[PDB]
């Protein structure tokens, strides 16, 4: 149904088995400016990655 | 207050504005967000 | 189909009004001077 408000993406996402490790399950990963190349290009990275 | 640009009778957006992308066939609802009437 | 909401605009007269500072000052002002030398 929150893809019917037509205005904000709502996700409802439950908290994970252990609560002390995070607030949602799975994984997560950082996308690093390790050259120092630049927040309009980094922007654009994570873009083409989702 | 639009200069140029834009047609007169030609709609534009205001709901799903991030559910969509240029390219992509949608329908049309009139939108119940702006406050006039 | 992803579902949007739109509005549909039309052309209509709008007027542009400006809001400026400012003092305002006698019409006609006269600070009298002796003229003359005495008391």
């Amino acid at each position: 149904h929150f893809f019917s408000f037509k205005d904000a993406m709502v996700f409802a996402f439950a908290p994970p088995s252990v609560l002390e490790l995070g607030n949602a399950t799975g994984f997560d990963l950082f996308l690093q400016d390790q050259a120092g190349v630049g927040h309009e290009v980094l922007l654009q990275a994570r873009n083409k990655f989702l | 207050l639009v200069t140029e640009g834009l047609n007169a009778g030609d709609k534009i957006i205001t709901e799903g504005l991030q559910f969509v992308q240029p390219g992509v066939e949608v329908k049309t609802v009139p939108a119940k967000n702006v406050a006039s009437a | 189909t992803p579902e949007v909401g739109i509005v549909t605009l039309e052309a209509q007269t709008v007027t542009l009004n400006t809001e400026l500072p400012g003092r305002t000052n006698a019409f006609r002002i006269a600070e009298v001077r002796p003229q003359v030398n005495g008391i």
